């Protein structure tokens, strides 16, 4: 019927990077022609027939566009297949990166929603949110102009592991959505739960994070704190798994919470422990 | 004074297929001092629009450069790279062998 | 995983053939990203990879300032070396510098470098602890005594542990799709008869990044280094690299030999074996 | 980032 067109490794590719278009038609990566939405009936490069793949590299802004392929069907009335699914190659690095912020924060409870706000002092007409490693098209929103900044609120949820990971956002201006700015700094979205919360308690202060669930790792975080501490979980003879975080004599105190995590699961944590008050 | 004669390799960017546009490479390395003269030849004659990488060197301080130009290999035409250096009395010519 | 940033600079004198020339290049792993050439009309530090072009003008001003300063310093250093070695005004001489840092998978500092050479031979080098200098000869002992008096090692240690590491981490995120990619080697073999009783098996690795690769030949097991020809890894010119390994085998014994390819882009080592 | 450099 129709081929499957795909970009590898990613259809969102920086200028100067590399992306390969393949046209899987009829049980093989076939001979194919390529069409861009600008000229739906004219094959590109004067009807060039590509063998196996089309490696665009180094990627230029001219590579950006909305592609379809037609696979070679030698014993066909037209000799070629129906148009494929469309693949939109978006080339990035053409403006300076927007900013990406999570509201209320990057830790999202399982089953709840989070807002990913992309914004910039640059008057971007549209913004694009892209999860790293994902093949679907980036989500598009209009840049709402307000107080000299352009910005847009992406709603993500209900939070599951499939929605956690590294996000970047992009700006565009009069680009037909094919020319993108440089990517914002990466933001990691982490889902918490439904794994049971650890226990956090004081054990010259040392905080013990504990559970019988076989977490491989414990993460200690202070409310309003800069960086977390992480530590391997130690198995105890009473079937508990525990790590002891020495805070030292510097003190200053605050409110602490701890999370469990597992190996090979970077973007999910347990439910946070109850907050623990540490005295000065 | 330390003098190291260049190693020379002549090869194509992609596997050679007659009639297909490609890039002919001349990679000179391991040489010292840095003054070197590199030409890509077609039937013994210098090719004009050749480009080259910025001068750099390896951990042992020996220099390396890549010279390259766009070309279309044939069964008929014979490509080569010609290198001269203070270590060489006359230019050294290395023929392109699509098999290395 | 592991990553490196490197700056390589070359200053040459050529009396009667031109003014002294300074060329500096910057690398992240095997990818060059900046250059400066005292001969070019730019007089700027120039981008050489698309992902560094995102950096703002404050970056290029600062980098240009530091590299023009080095350009002037190392051209004067050629004149200083002439006195240290009591050499003629008429000779041509080379002065090279290498600088940079390594970081592990975590992004933390692993090891830094700052080394010089004069006319192809080691001149002075910052030791591993980034606290003392290795002077190769008698001239370099003077530079060592000078740099101890100026506390150069202390400044370079702080630079190698701070800005170098922080800059590398920043470069790796800005050029992520390029610098943190692994292109595995595309492999194949060729069979070329030498005589009727002997032939060459050549094992090919093409289009891989980064450049680090291992090509080994074995028959029925154990290294077959006996007449294992191995060309130096070479750039294809498009950002990827090439290498091949060849062994001469008795005619009819090709099935005994296997080529093994190890590369960061291959999850499991390849074993290749030729077949008619 | 380019390093600070010193005289010989
Ligand atoms: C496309 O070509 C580039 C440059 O030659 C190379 O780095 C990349 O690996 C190629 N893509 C594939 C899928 O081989
Ligand atoms: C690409 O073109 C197809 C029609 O060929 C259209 O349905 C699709 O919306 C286009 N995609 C974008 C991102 O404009
Ligand atoms: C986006 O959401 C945040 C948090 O809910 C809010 O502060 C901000 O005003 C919103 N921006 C809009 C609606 O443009
Ligand atoms: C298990 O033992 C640890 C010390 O090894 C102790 O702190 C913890 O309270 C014990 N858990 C239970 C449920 O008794």
């Amino acid at each position: 019927d129709k081929p499957f067109l795909s970009a590898w490794p990613s259809a969102v590719v920086p200028r100067g990077g590399h992306v390969t278009l393949r046209c899987h038609y009829r049980h093989r990566f076939n001979n194919f022609m390529l069409y861009k939405e600008d000229r739906i009936h004219i094959p590109i490069f004067h009807g060039r027939i590509f063998q196996e793949s089309f490696n665009m590299s180094p990627v230029t802004t001219a590579h950006a566009g909305n592609y379809t392929c037609r696979g070679s069907h030698p014993h066909s009335p037209t000799g070629w297949s129906a148009p494929s699914n469309p693949v939109v190659i978006m080339v990035t690095g053409n403006h300076r990166k927007p900013s990406l912020l999570a509201h209320p924060g990057p830790l999202v409870k399982s089953g709840e929603r989070v807002i990913l706000q992309c914004w910039s002092d640059i008057m971007f007409e549209h913004f694009f949110l892209h999860k790293e490693g994902i093949s679907k098209d980036p989500s598009r929103l209009v840049g709402q102009i307000h107080d000299g900044v352009s910005k847009a609120n992406f709603s993500i949820g209900p939070m599951m592991l499939a929605l956690a990971g590294t996000y970047r956002c992009y700006g565009s201006v009069t680009h037909t959505s094919y020319q993108l700015s440089a990517p914002s700094d990466p933001l990691d979205i982490v889902v918490t739960g439904p794994y049971e919360k650890p226990s956090l308690s004081a054990q010259s202060v040392t905080l013990s994070c504990s559970s019988r669930s076989s977490y491989d790792m414990y993460h200690l975080s202070r409310e309003g704190g800069a960086h977390e501490r992480r530590l391997p979980a130690v198995r105890k003879v009473n079937r508990t798994f525990q790590a002891d975080f020495p805070l030292g004599p510097a003190t200053h105190g605050g409110t602490y919470r701890c999370f469990g995590s597992f190996r090979h699961s970077p973007y999910e944590l347990s439910d946070p422990s109850d907050p623990l008050l540490v005295s000065v | 004074m330390i003098q190291r004669t260049p190693k020379i390799q002549v090869y194509s960017r992609h596997p050679a297929e007659n009639g297909k546009s490609n890039f002919l490479n001349c990679y000179v390395s391991g040489f010292h001092p840095s003054d070197i003269e590199v030409d890509l030849l077609k039937n013994g004659e210098r090719i004009e629009k050749v480009e080259h990488s910025d001068l750099s060197f390896s951990k042992d301080w020996s220099f390396y450069l890549l010279y390259y130009t766009e070309f279309t290999p044939t069964e008929k035409d014979e490509y080569a790279c010609r290198v001269n250096h203070v270590t060489l009395s006359q230019p050294k010519i290395v023929k392109w062998d699509r098999d290395m | 995983g592991s990553h490196s940033m490197r700056y390589f600079s070359t200053s040459v004198s050529r009396p009667g053939r031109g003014e002294p020339r300074f060329i500096a290049v910057g690398y992240v792993d095997d990818t060059q990203f900046v250059r400066f050439d005292s001969d070019a009309a730019s007089q700027r530090m120039e981008p050489r990879a698309p992902w560094i072009e995102q950096e703002g003008p404050e970056y290029w001003d600062e980098e240009t300032g530091k590299v023009k300063a080095h350009s002037q310093t190392d051209r004067e250093n050629l004149r200083i070396a002439l006195r240290y070695y009591n050499q003629s005004e008429a000779g041509s001489h080379t002065l090279q510098m290498m600088f940079g840092c390594d970081v592990g998978s975590d992004g933390r500092f692993l090891r830094g470098y700052h080394q010089y050479a004069y006319d192809g031979k080691d001149y002075i080098a910052l030791k591993e602890d980034l606290r003392s200098w290795t002077a190769a000869d008698m001239a370099a002992q003077i530079t060592k005594r000078k740099w101890e008096a100026a506390h150069v090692a202390e400044q370079q240690r702080a630079y190698l542990e701070g800005t170098c590491v922080d800059g590398l981490r920043r470069y790796l995120e800005n050029g992520k799709e390029t610098l943190q990619r692994t292109d595995p080697p595309k492999t194949h073999m060729t069979h070329h008869p030498i005589s009727d009783h002997e032939a060459t098996l050549r094992c090919w690795a093409l289009g891989f990044y980064p450049a680090e690769i291992t090509l080994t030949w074995q028959r029925d097991g154990e290294d077959q280094t006996q007449d294992t020809e191995l060309v130096e890894t070479r750039p294809a010119g498009d950002g990827t690299f090439q290498k091949w390994a060849a062994v001469v085998v008795p005619s009819g014994e090709e099935q005994r030999y296997t080529c093994h390819v190890q590369h960061e882009g291959l999850p499991k080592p390849l074993t290749l074996r030729w077949e008619p | 980032r380019y390093p600070l450099t010193f005289g010989w």
